[PDB]
Protein backbone atom coordinates (compact mmCIF):
# COMPACT_ATOMS: atom_id res chain seq x y z
CA UNK A 1 0.00 0.00 0.00
CA UNK A 2 0.99 3.29 -0.43
CA UNK A 3 1.54 5.55 2.90
CA UNK A 4 0.96 9.63 3.16
CA UNK A 5 4.56 9.88 2.23
CA UNK A 6 3.80 8.10 -1.87
CA UNK A 7 6.34 5.53 -0.30
CA UNK A 8 5.07 1.54 -0.29
CA UNK A 9 4.12 -0.57 2.65
CA UNK A 10 3.55 -4.21 3.67
CA UNK A 11 4.27 -5.02 0.14
CA UNK A 12 4.09 -8.86 0.13
CA UNK A 13 0.64 -8.34 2.03
CA UNK A 14 -1.02 -5.86 0.35
CA UNK B 1 14.69 29.21 -0.72
CA UNK B 2 16.62 31.73 0.65
CA UNK B 3 16.82 32.80 4.23
CA UNK B 4 14.92 35.71 3.24
CA UNK B 5 12.17 33.72 1.08
CA UNK B 6 11.48 31.75 4.30
CA UNK B 7 11.07 34.68 6.63
CA UNK B 8 8.04 35.76 3.69
CA UNK B 9 6.74 32.49 3.99
CA UNK B 10 6.40 32.87 7.97
CA UNK B 11 5.36 36.46 7.77
CA UNK B 12 2.49 35.60 5.57
CA UNK B 13 1.70 32.73 7.46
CA UNK B 14 1.44 35.33 10.24
CA UNK B 15 -0.67 37.78 8.41
CA UNK B 16 -2.97 35.28 7.24
CA UNK B 17 -3.21 33.49 10.75
CA UNK B 18 -3.12 30.06 8.79
CA UNK B 19 -3.37 26.95 10.51
CA UNK B 20 -0.71 25.31 8.20
CA UNK B 21 3.12 25.79 7.31
CA UNK B 22 4.41 24.02 4.05
CA UNK B 23 7.99 25.15 3.96
CA UNK B 24 8.87 21.04 2.25
CA UNK B 25 11.21 20.85 -0.89
CA UNK B 26 13.05 23.88 -0.33
CA UNK B 27 16.40 23.02 0.20
CA UNK B 28 16.47 25.03 3.88
CA UNK B 29 19.38 24.77 5.73
CA UNK B 30 18.35 26.43 8.88
CA UNK B 31 14.89 27.08 9.91
CA UNK B 32 14.72 30.48 11.38
CA UNK B 33 14.21 31.06 15.53
CA UNK B 34 11.42 33.61 14.15
CA UNK B 35 9.03 30.42 13.53
CA UNK B 36 7.98 31.28 17.11
CA UNK B 37 5.01 33.51 16.68
CA UNK B 38 3.08 30.92 14.51
CA UNK B 39 1.30 29.63 17.55
CA UNK B 40 -1.96 29.27 15.58
CA UNK B 41 0.01 26.43 13.56
CA UNK B 42 -1.45 22.79 13.72
CA UNK B 43 0.01 21.00 10.59
CA UNK B 44 4.11 21.60 10.32
CA UNK B 45 5.29 20.51 6.98
CA UNK B 46 9.57 20.22 6.27
CA UNK B 47 10.09 17.77 4.53
CA UNK B 48 12.88 17.10 2.24
CA UNK B 49 15.03 19.99 3.01
CA UNK B 50 18.26 20.27 4.67
CA UNK B 51 17.91 20.40 8.18
CA UNK B 52 20.69 19.14 10.50
CA UNK B 53 18.50 20.62 13.68
CA UNK B 54 15.57 21.71 14.45
CA UNK B 55 15.38 24.97 17.12
CA UNK B 56 13.81 24.89 20.30
CA UNK B 57 11.02 27.59 19.28
CA UNK B 58 9.42 24.56 17.47
CA UNK B 59 8.15 24.04 20.87
CA UNK B 60 6.67 26.79 21.27
CA UNK B 61 3.95 25.64 18.53
CA UNK B 62 1.85 24.36 21.48
CA UNK B 63 -1.04 23.63 18.81
CA UNK B 64 0.88 21.69 16.16
CA UNK B 65 -1.11 17.88 15.91
CA UNK B 66 1.04 17.26 12.48
CA UNK B 67 4.97 17.33 12.18
CA UNK B 68 6.42 16.33 9.19
CA UNK B 69 9.85 16.39 9.00
CA UNK B 70 10.74 13.79 6.29
CA UNK B 71 14.06 13.38 4.50
CA UNK B 72 16.34 15.93 6.50
CA UNK B 73 19.50 14.88 8.11
CA UNK B 74 18.33 15.45 11.57
CA UNK B 75 19.95 13.36 14.28
CA UNK B 76 18.31 14.70 17.33
CA UNK B 77 15.20 16.78 18.51
CA UNK B 78 15.13 19.74 20.88
CA UNK B 79 13.64 18.52 24.36
CA UNK B 80 10.92 21.79 24.35
CA UNK B 81 8.72 19.25 21.70
CA UNK B 82 7.54 18.56 25.26
CA UNK B 83 5.31 21.08 25.02
CA UNK B 84 3.70 19.66 21.88
CA UNK B 85 0.92 18.51 24.15
CA UNK B 86 -1.81 18.27 20.90
CA UNK B 87 1.17 16.20 18.67
CA UNK B 88 -0.98 13.36 16.56
CA UNK B 89 1.40 12.65 13.73
CA UNK B 90 5.42 12.65 13.54
CA UNK B 91 7.03 11.87 10.42
CA UNK B 92 11.09 11.42 10.77
CA UNK B 93 11.39 9.01 8.28
CA UNK B 94 14.51 9.04 6.00
CA UNK B 95 17.11 11.22 8.46
CA UNK B 96 20.28 10.37 10.11
CA UNK B 97 18.72 9.12 13.40
CA UNK B 98 21.28 6.57 15.33
CA UNK B 99 18.12 6.04 17.79
CA UNK B 100 14.73 7.29 18.85
CA UNK B 101 14.95 11.00 19.89
CA UNK B 102 14.62 11.28 23.74
CA UNK B 103 11.96 13.68 23.87
CA UNK B 104 9.76 11.45 21.51
CA UNK B 105 9.22 9.27 24.38
CA UNK B 106 7.46 11.56 26.13
CA UNK B 107 5.28 12.50 23.04
CA UNK B 108 2.11 10.60 24.69
CA UNK B 109 -0.13 11.97 22.67
CA UNK B 110 1.08 10.50 19.76
CA UNK B 111 -1.34 8.65 17.70
CA UNK B 112 1.36 7.99 14.81
CA UNK B 113 4.64 7.40 14.82
CA UNK B 114 7.03 6.86 11.24
CA UNK B 115 10.54 6.23 12.18
CA UNK B 116 11.24 4.22 8.58
CA UNK B 117 14.66 3.84 6.88
CA UNK B 118 16.81 5.32 9.87
CA UNK B 119 20.09 3.89 11.66
CA UNK B 120 18.11 2.91 15.01
CA UNK B 121 18.86 0.39 17.12
CA UNK B 122 17.24 0.20 20.12
CA UNK B 123 13.41 0.32 21.39
CA UNK B 124 13.88 1.89 24.56
CA UNK B 125 11.45 0.76 27.37
CA UNK B 126 9.48 4.25 27.45
CA UNK B 127 7.95 3.03 24.27
CA UNK B 128 5.34 2.29 26.91
CA UNK B 129 4.37 5.91 27.07
CA UNK B 130 2.90 5.90 23.51
CA UNK B 131 0.17 4.42 24.69
CA UNK B 132 -2.19 6.35 22.16
CA UNK B 133 0.23 4.65 19.56
CA UNK B 134 -2.03 3.33 16.71
CA UNK B 135 0.59 3.12 13.81
CA UNK B 136 4.09 2.94 14.67
CA UNK B 137 6.71 2.03 11.35
CA UNK B 138 10.24 1.46 12.41
CA UNK B 139 10.96 -0.27 8.63
CA UNK B 140 14.45 -0.62 7.75
CA UNK B 141 16.30 0.45 10.81
CA UNK B 142 19.16 -1.56 12.97
CA UNK B 143 16.17 -2.73 15.86
CA UNK B 144 17.56 -6.28 17.29
CA UNK B 145 14.50 -6.39 19.71
CA UNK B 146 11.49 -5.54 20.63
CA UNK B 147 11.03 -4.53 24.36
CA UNK B 148 8.61 -6.48 26.23
CA UNK B 149 7.00 -2.91 26.73
CA UNK B 150 5.35 -2.93 23.56
CA UNK B 151 2.07 -4.56 24.84
CA UNK B 152 1.23 -1.49 26.76
CA UNK B 153 0.42 -0.49 23.32
CA UNK B 154 -3.13 -1.77 23.33
CA UNK B 155 -4.14 0.70 20.81
CA UNK B 156 -1.95 -0.11 18.14
CA UNK B 157 -3.37 -1.21 14.45
CA UNK B 158 -0.66 -1.38 12.55
CA UNK B 159 2.72 -2.06 12.78
CA UNK B 160 5.79 -2.28 10.40
CA UNK B 161 8.97 -3.56 11.42
CA UNK B 162 10.16 -4.73 7.99
CA UNK B 163 13.86 -4.70 7.29
CA UNK B 164 15.27 -5.35 10.59
CA UNK B 165 17.44 -7.67 12.96
CA UNK B 166 14.93 -9.11 15.01
CA UNK B 167 15.44 -12.76 16.15
CA UNK B 168 12.45 -13.10 17.97
CA UNK B 169 9.22 -11.45 19.38
CA UNK B 170 8.59 -10.36 22.91
CA UNK B 171 5.77 -12.89 23.78
CA UNK B 172 3.84 -9.12 25.40
CA UNK B 173 2.92 -8.71 21.49
CA UNK B 174 -0.10 -10.88 21.43
CA UNK B 175 -1.06 -8.20 24.57
CA UNK B 176 -1.79 -6.42 21.12
CA UNK B 177 -4.81 -7.54 20.71
CA UNK B 178 -6.24 -4.47 17.98
CA UNK B 179 -3.00 -5.33 15.56
CA UNK B 180 -4.38 -6.02 11.98
CA UNK B 181 -1.80 -5.27 9.93
CA UNK B 182 1.87 -6.69 10.95
CA UNK B 183 4.79 -6.67 8.56
CA UNK B 184 8.05 -8.60 9.77
CA UNK B 185 9.44 -9.18 6.51
CA UNK B 186 12.85 -9.23 6.18
CA UNK B 187 14.02 -10.18 9.37
CA UNK B 188 15.89 -12.74 11.43
CA UNK B 189 12.91 -14.06 13.32
CA UNK B 190 13.84 -18.22 14.74
CA UNK B 191 10.21 -18.28 16.04
CA UNK B 192 6.92 -16.25 16.82
CA UNK B 193 5.10 -16.39 19.91
CA UNK B 194 2.73 -18.30 21.38
CA UNK B 195 0.95 -15.40 22.27
CA UNK B 196 0.32 -14.77 18.88
CA UNK B 197 -3.11 -16.20 18.55
CA UNK B 198 -4.30 -13.64 20.66
CA UNK B 199 -4.21 -11.39 17.89
CA UNK B 200 -8.10 -12.37 16.72
CA UNK B 201 -8.16 -8.91 14.14
CA UNK B 202 -4.97 -9.63 12.70
CA UNK B 203 -5.66 -9.48 8.61
CA UNK B 204 -2.20 -8.83 6.95
CA UNK B 205 1.09 -11.16 8.57
CA UNK B 206 4.14 -10.34 6.46
CA UNK B 207 6.80 -12.59 7.13
CA UNK B 208 8.78 -13.45 4.03
CA UNK B 209 13.12 -13.42 4.81
CA UNK B 210 13.34 -15.08 7.89
CA UNK B 211 14.37 -18.04 9.77
CA UNK B 212 11.26 -19.18 11.22
CA UNK B 213 10.79 -23.54 10.71
CA UNK B 214 7.89 -23.94 12.33
CA UNK B 215 4.60 -21.80 12.87
CA UNK B 216 3.19 -22.10 15.95
CA UNK B 217 -0.52 -24.04 16.55
CA UNK B 218 -2.15 -20.79 17.98
CA UNK B 219 -1.78 -18.96 14.57
CA UNK B 220 -5.17 -21.19 14.01
CA UNK B 221 -6.67 -18.39 15.96
CA UNK B 222 -5.75 -15.27 14.08
CA UNK B 223 -9.43 -16.26 11.79
CA UNK B 224 -9.32 -12.93 10.24
CA UNK B 225 -6.08 -13.84 8.62
CA UNK B 226 -6.67 -12.71 4.78
CA UNK B 227 -3.11 -12.17 3.28
CA UNK B 228 -0.29 -14.77 4.92
CA UNK B 229 2.81 -14.68 3.47
CA UNK B 230 5.67 -17.32 4.57
CA UNK B 231 8.05 -16.78 1.89
CA UNK B 232 11.90 -17.77 2.08
CA UNK B 233 11.77 -19.65 5.21
CA UNK B 234 12.62 -22.78 6.76
CA UNK B 235 9.57 -24.21 6.95
CA UNK B 236 8.64 -28.07 6.48
CA UNK B 237 5.13 -28.44 7.75
CA UNK B 238 2.31 -26.43 9.32
CA UNK B 239 0.67 -27.65 12.66
CA UNK B 240 -2.50 -29.98 12.40
CA UNK B 241 -5.12 -28.55 9.77
CA UNK B 242 -3.96 -24.57 10.64
CA UNK B 243 -5.55 -23.65 7.25
CA UNK B 244 -8.22 -25.09 7.77
CA UNK B 245 -8.90 -22.03 10.57
CA UNK B 246 -8.23 -19.45 8.24
CA UNK B 247 -11.53 -18.69 6.96
CA UNK B 248 -10.94 -15.38 4.96
CA UNK B 249 -7.52 -16.11 3.73
CA UNK B 250 -7.17 -14.86 0.24
CA UNK B 251 -3.67 -15.69 -0.76
CA UNK B 252 -0.71 -17.85 0.58
CA UNK B 253 2.29 -18.52 0.12
CA UNK B 254 4.66 -20.52 1.47
CA UNK B 255 7.75 -20.48 -1.29
CA UNK B 256 11.18 -21.14 -0.96
CA UNK B 257 10.77 -23.13 2.15
CA UNK B 258 11.28 -26.76 3.14
CA UNK B 259 8.18 -28.08 2.49
CA UNK B 260 8.66 -32.02 1.22
CA UNK B 261 3.81 -32.36 0.82
CA UNK B 262 0.99 -30.19 1.23
CA UNK B 263 0.36 -29.17 4.58
CA UNK B 264 -1.94 -31.70 6.44
CA UNK B 265 -5.47 -31.06 6.51
CA UNK B 266 -7.36 -32.07 3.37
CA UNK B 267 -9.27 -29.72 1.25
CA UNK B 268 -10.96 -27.78 4.03
CA UNK B 269 -7.91 -25.55 4.31
CA UNK B 270 -7.79 -24.34 0.99
CA UNK B 271 -11.78 -23.40 0.75
CA UNK B 272 -11.03 -19.13 0.49
CA UNK B 273 -7.74 -18.72 -1.19
CA UNK B 274 -7.71 -17.20 -3.92
CA UNK B 275 -3.76 -17.90 -4.99
CA UNK B 276 -1.39 -20.35 -3.38
CA UNK B 277 2.37 -19.85 -4.29
CA UNK B 278 4.56 -23.22 -3.34
CA UNK B 279 7.30 -22.24 -5.71
CA UNK B 280 11.22 -23.63 -4.47
CA UNK B 281 10.15 -26.15 -2.48
CA UNK B 282 10.33 -30.24 -2.52
CA UNK B 283 6.95 -31.20 -3.08
CA UNK B 284 6.85 -34.73 -4.72
CA UNK B 285 2.88 -34.29 -5.01
CA UNK B 286 -0.54 -32.81 -5.36
CA UNK B 287 -2.85 -34.76 -3.01
CA UNK B 288 -5.80 -36.24 -4.61
CA UNK B 289 -8.84 -34.09 -3.85
CA UNK B 290 -7.31 -31.64 -2.20
CA UNK B 291 -8.95 -28.68 -3.96
CA UNK B 292 -12.26 -30.15 -4.46
CA UNK B 293 -13.49 -26.97 -2.04
CA UNK B 294 -11.22 -24.51 -3.54
CA UNK B 295 -13.99 -22.76 -5.57
CA UNK B 296 -12.15 -19.82 -5.82
CA UNK B 297 -8.56 -20.74 -6.99
CA UNK B 298 -7.66 -18.96 -9.40
CA UNK B 299 -3.77 -19.12 -9.67
CA UNK B 300 -1.44 -21.86 -8.43
CA UNK B 301 2.75 -21.73 -8.36
CA UNK B 302 4.18 -25.16 -8.31
CA UNK B 303 7.56 -24.39 -9.83
CA UNK B 304 10.84 -26.13 -9.04
CA UNK B 305 9.72 -28.99 -7.04
CA UNK B 306 9.32 -32.77 -7.06
CA UNK B 307 6.69 -33.70 -9.52
CA UNK B 308 6.82 -36.55 -11.21
CA UNK B 309 3.01 -36.64 -12.45
CA UNK B 310 -0.16 -34.47 -12.18
CA UNK B 311 -3.09 -35.94 -9.56
CA UNK B 312 -5.91 -38.28 -11.25
CA UNK B 313 -9.05 -35.26 -10.56
CA UNK B 314 -6.26 -32.67 -12.41
CA UNK B 315 -8.59 -31.86 -14.43
CA UNK B 316 -11.32 -30.68 -11.90
CA UNK B 317 -9.55 -27.52 -11.85
CA UNK B 318 -12.13 -26.03 -13.48
CA UNK B 319 -11.58 -22.22 -11.49
CA UNK B 320 -7.64 -22.11 -12.31
CA UNK B 321 -6.70 -19.36 -14.48
CA UNK B 322 -2.80 -19.25 -13.72
CA UNK B 323 -0.93 -22.85 -13.27
CA UNK B 324 2.80 -23.10 -12.72
CA UNK B 325 4.81 -26.05 -12.67
CA UNK B 326 7.96 -25.21 -14.37
CA UNK B 327 11.10 -26.72 -13.26
CA UNK B 328 9.60 -29.87 -12.07
CA UNK B 329 9.84 -33.51 -13.51
CA UNK B 330 7.08 -34.29 -15.49
CA UNK B 331 7.08 -36.68 -18.51
CA UNK B 332 3.32 -36.72 -19.78
CA UNK B 333 0.56 -34.18 -18.84
CA UNK B 334 -2.72 -36.01 -18.92
CA UNK B 335 -5.50 -35.82 -21.41
CA UNK B 336 -7.85 -34.71 -18.29
CA UNK B 337 -5.73 -31.00 -19.12
CA UNK B 338 -9.16 -30.37 -21.58
CA UNK B 339 -11.08 -29.74 -18.33
CA UNK B 340 -9.08 -26.37 -17.09
CA UNK B 341 -11.25 -24.71 -19.39
CA UNK B 342 -11.02 -21.08 -17.34
CA UNK B 343 -7.20 -21.67 -17.91
CA UNK B 344 -5.22 -18.35 -18.97
CA UNK B 345 -1.34 -19.05 -18.20
CA UNK B 346 -0.03 -22.48 -18.74
CA UNK B 347 3.77 -22.85 -17.43
CA UNK B 348 5.61 -26.14 -18.01
CA UNK B 349 9.08 -24.66 -18.30
CA UNK B 350 11.65 -27.54 -17.93
CA UNK B 351 10.37 -30.88 -17.35
CA UNK B 352 10.69 -34.16 -19.41
CA UNK B 353 7.89 -33.23 -21.93
CA UNK B 354 8.45 -35.14 -25.00
CA UNK B 355 4.85 -35.07 -26.89
CA UNK B 356 1.75 -32.81 -25.72
CA UNK B 357 -2.04 -34.62 -24.55
CA UNK B 358 -4.49 -34.02 -27.47
CA UNK B 359 -6.67 -32.36 -24.81
CA UNK B 360 -4.61 -29.61 -24.66
CA UNK B 361 -6.56 -28.01 -27.60
CA UNK B 362 -9.53 -27.55 -25.28
CA UNK B 363 -8.07 -24.79 -23.36
CA UNK B 364 -9.86 -22.36 -25.59
CA UNK B 365 -8.94 -19.10 -23.35
CA UNK B 366 -5.10 -19.90 -22.92
CA UNK B 367 -3.24 -16.56 -23.88
CA UNK B 368 0.40 -17.90 -22.49
CA UNK B 369 1.70 -21.48 -23.15
CA UNK B 370 5.60 -21.37 -21.84
CA UNK B 371 7.37 -24.81 -22.93
CA UNK B 372 11.04 -24.16 -23.03
CA UNK B 373 13.55 -26.32 -21.93
CA UNK B 374 11.89 -29.76 -22.45
CA UNK B 375 12.02 -32.98 -25.35
CA UNK B 376 9.10 -31.60 -27.36
CA UNK B 377 9.26 -33.80 -30.41
CA UNK B 378 6.00 -32.62 -32.05
CA UNK B 379 3.12 -30.43 -31.18
CA UNK B 380 -0.52 -32.07 -31.27
CA UNK B 381 -3.03 -31.04 -34.38
CA UNK B 382 -5.12 -29.47 -31.54
CA UNK B 383 -3.15 -26.90 -31.24
CA UNK B 384 -4.63 -24.68 -33.88
CA UNK B 385 -7.86 -24.55 -31.19
CA UNK B 386 -6.16 -22.21 -29.34
CA UNK B 387 -7.76 -19.15 -30.72
CA UNK B 388 -6.89 -16.90 -27.45
CA UNK B 389 -3.16 -17.74 -27.56
CA UNK B 390 -0.82 -14.88 -27.75
CA UNK B 391 2.74 -16.13 -26.64
CA UNK B 392 3.88 -19.30 -27.57
CA UNK B 393 7.72 -20.37 -25.79
CA UNK B 394 9.06 -23.21 -27.21
CA UNK B 395 12.84 -22.68 -27.31
CA UNK B 396 15.50 -25.61 -26.66
CA UNK B 397 13.15 -28.49 -27.80
CA UNK B 398 13.13 -31.14 -30.65
CA UNK B 399 10.90 -30.17 -33.05
CA UNK B 400 11.47 -30.76 -36.71
CA UNK B 401 8.15 -29.08 -38.28
CA UNK B 402 5.20 -27.28 -36.95
CA UNK B 403 1.41 -28.19 -37.32
CA UNK B 404 -0.22 -26.82 -40.35
CA UNK B 405 -2.61 -25.97 -38.00
CA UNK B 406 -0.91 -23.33 -36.30
CA UNK B 407 -1.92 -21.08 -38.89
CA UNK B 408 -5.09 -20.56 -37.11
CA UNK B 409 -3.73 -18.99 -33.88
CA UNK B 410 -4.52 -15.35 -35.37
CA UNK B 411 -3.91 -13.76 -32.15
CA UNK B 412 -0.56 -15.28 -31.54
CA UNK B 413 2.08 -12.60 -31.20
CA UNK B 414 5.17 -14.09 -29.73
CA UNK B 415 6.52 -17.48 -31.31
CA UNK B 416 9.58 -18.62 -29.57
CA UNK B 417 11.14 -21.28 -31.85
CA UNK B 418 15.62 -21.20 -30.69
CA UNK B 419 17.19 -23.87 -30.24
CA UNK B 420 15.40 -26.47 -31.89
CA UNK B 421 15.68 -29.04 -34.66
CA UNK B 422 13.06 -27.72 -37.53
CA UNK B 423 13.57 -28.17 -40.74
CA UNK B 424 10.87 -25.48 -42.49
CA UNK B 425 8.20 -23.90 -41.42
CA UNK B 426 4.45 -24.46 -42.58
CA UNK B 427 3.30 -22.51 -45.29
CA UNK B 428 0.39 -21.49 -42.91
CA UNK B 429 2.14 -19.25 -40.99
CA UNK B 430 1.30 -16.42 -43.19
CA UNK B 431 -2.23 -16.99 -41.71
CA UNK B 432 -1.08 -15.50 -38.34
CA UNK B 433 -2.19 -11.81 -38.64
CA UNK B 434 -0.99 -10.52 -35.11
CA UNK B 435 2.07 -12.46 -35.25
CA UNK B 436 5.18 -9.80 -34.15
CA UNK B 437 8.48 -11.74 -32.92
CA UNK B 438 9.42 -14.94 -34.76
CA UNK B 439 12.38 -15.93 -32.64
CA UNK B 440 14.14 -18.80 -35.48
CA UNK B 441 17.78 -18.33 -33.79
CA UNK B 442 20.50 -21.38 -33.53
CA UNK B 443 18.03 -23.78 -36.15
CA UNK B 444 20.94 -25.33 -37.64
CA UNK B 445 19.13 -27.50 -40.19
CA UNK B 446 16.59 -24.92 -41.25
CA UNK B 447 17.57 -24.19 -44.48
CA UNK B 448 14.17 -22.26 -46.11
CA UNK B 449 11.53 -19.98 -45.07
CA UNK B 450 8.02 -20.08 -46.97
CA UNK B 451 7.36 -17.28 -49.07
CA UNK B 452 3.95 -16.64 -46.95
CA UNK B 453 5.70 -15.31 -43.83
CA UNK B 454 5.88 -11.93 -46.15
CA UNK B 455 2.18 -12.37 -45.52
CA UNK B 456 3.04 -11.50 -41.86
CA UNK B 457 2.02 -8.09 -41.90
CA UNK B 458 2.67 -7.26 -38.06
CA UNK B 459 6.46 -9.18 -38.33
CA UNK B 460 9.02 -6.62 -36.92
CA UNK B 461 11.03 -9.27 -34.37
CA UNK B 462 13.21 -11.87 -35.93
CA UNK B 463 16.17 -13.63 -35.30
CA UNK B 464 17.84 -16.28 -37.80
CA UNK B 465 21.52 -16.09 -36.05
CA UNK B 466 22.89 -19.82 -36.73
CA UNK B 467 20.08 -21.18 -39.30
CA UNK B 468 21.77 -22.32 -42.41
CA UNK B 469 18.71 -21.05 -44.71
CA UNK B 470 21.31 -22.52 -47.79
CA UNK B 471 17.79 -22.53 -49.99
CA UNK B 472 18.16 -18.59 -49.52
CA UNK B 473 20.66 -16.79 -51.80
CA UNK B 474 23.64 -15.97 -49.86
CA UNK B 475 23.84 -12.70 -49.64
CA UNK B 476 20.32 -12.81 -48.73
CA UNK B 477 20.65 -14.09 -45.32
CA UNK B 478 23.85 -12.20 -44.61
CA UNK B 479 22.03 -9.23 -44.79
CA UNK B 480 20.00 -10.14 -41.86
CA UNK B 481 16.23 -10.62 -41.52
CA UNK B 482 15.55 -7.10 -43.55
CA UNK B 483 16.67 -8.59 -46.34
CA UNK B 484 15.56 -11.65 -45.71
CA UNK B 485 11.79 -10.74 -45.18
CA UNK B 486 12.19 -8.20 -48.65
CA UNK B 487 13.34 -11.14 -50.83
CA UNK B 488 10.12 -13.68 -49.50
CA UNK B 489 7.77 -10.52 -50.06
CA UNK B 490 8.68 -8.96 -53.58
CA UNK B 491 10.58 -12.69 -54.03
CA UNK B 492 7.39 -14.05 -53.62
CA UNK B 493 3.76 -14.90 -54.93
CA UNK B 494 2.03 -12.62 -52.90
CA UNK B 495 3.36 -8.79 -54.49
Amino acid sequence: FKDWYGEIWFDGVC
Amino acid sequence: SSNAEVIKELNKCREENSMRLDLSKRSIHILPSSIKELTQLTELYLYSNKLQSLPAEVGCLVNLMTLALSENSLTSLPDSLDNLKKLRMLDLRHNKLREIPSVVYRLDSLTTLYLRFNRITTVEKDIKNLSKLSMLSIRENKIKQLPAEIGELCNLITLDVAHNQLEHLPKEIGNCTQITNLDLQHNELLDLPDTIGNLSSLSRLGLRYNRLSAIPRSLAKCSALEELNLENNNISTLPESLLSSLVKLNSLTLARNCFQLYPVGGPSQFSTIYSLNMEHNRINKIPFGIFSRAKVLSKLNMKDNQLTSLPLDFGTWTSMVELNLATNQLTKIPEDVSGLVSLEVLILSNNLLKKLPHGLGNLRKLRELDLEENKLESLPNEIAYLKDLQKLVLTNNQLTTLPRGIGHLTNLTHLGLGENLLTHLPEEIGTLENLEELYLNDNPNLHSLPFELALCSKLSIMSIENCPLSHLPPQIVAGGPSFIIQFLKMQGPYR
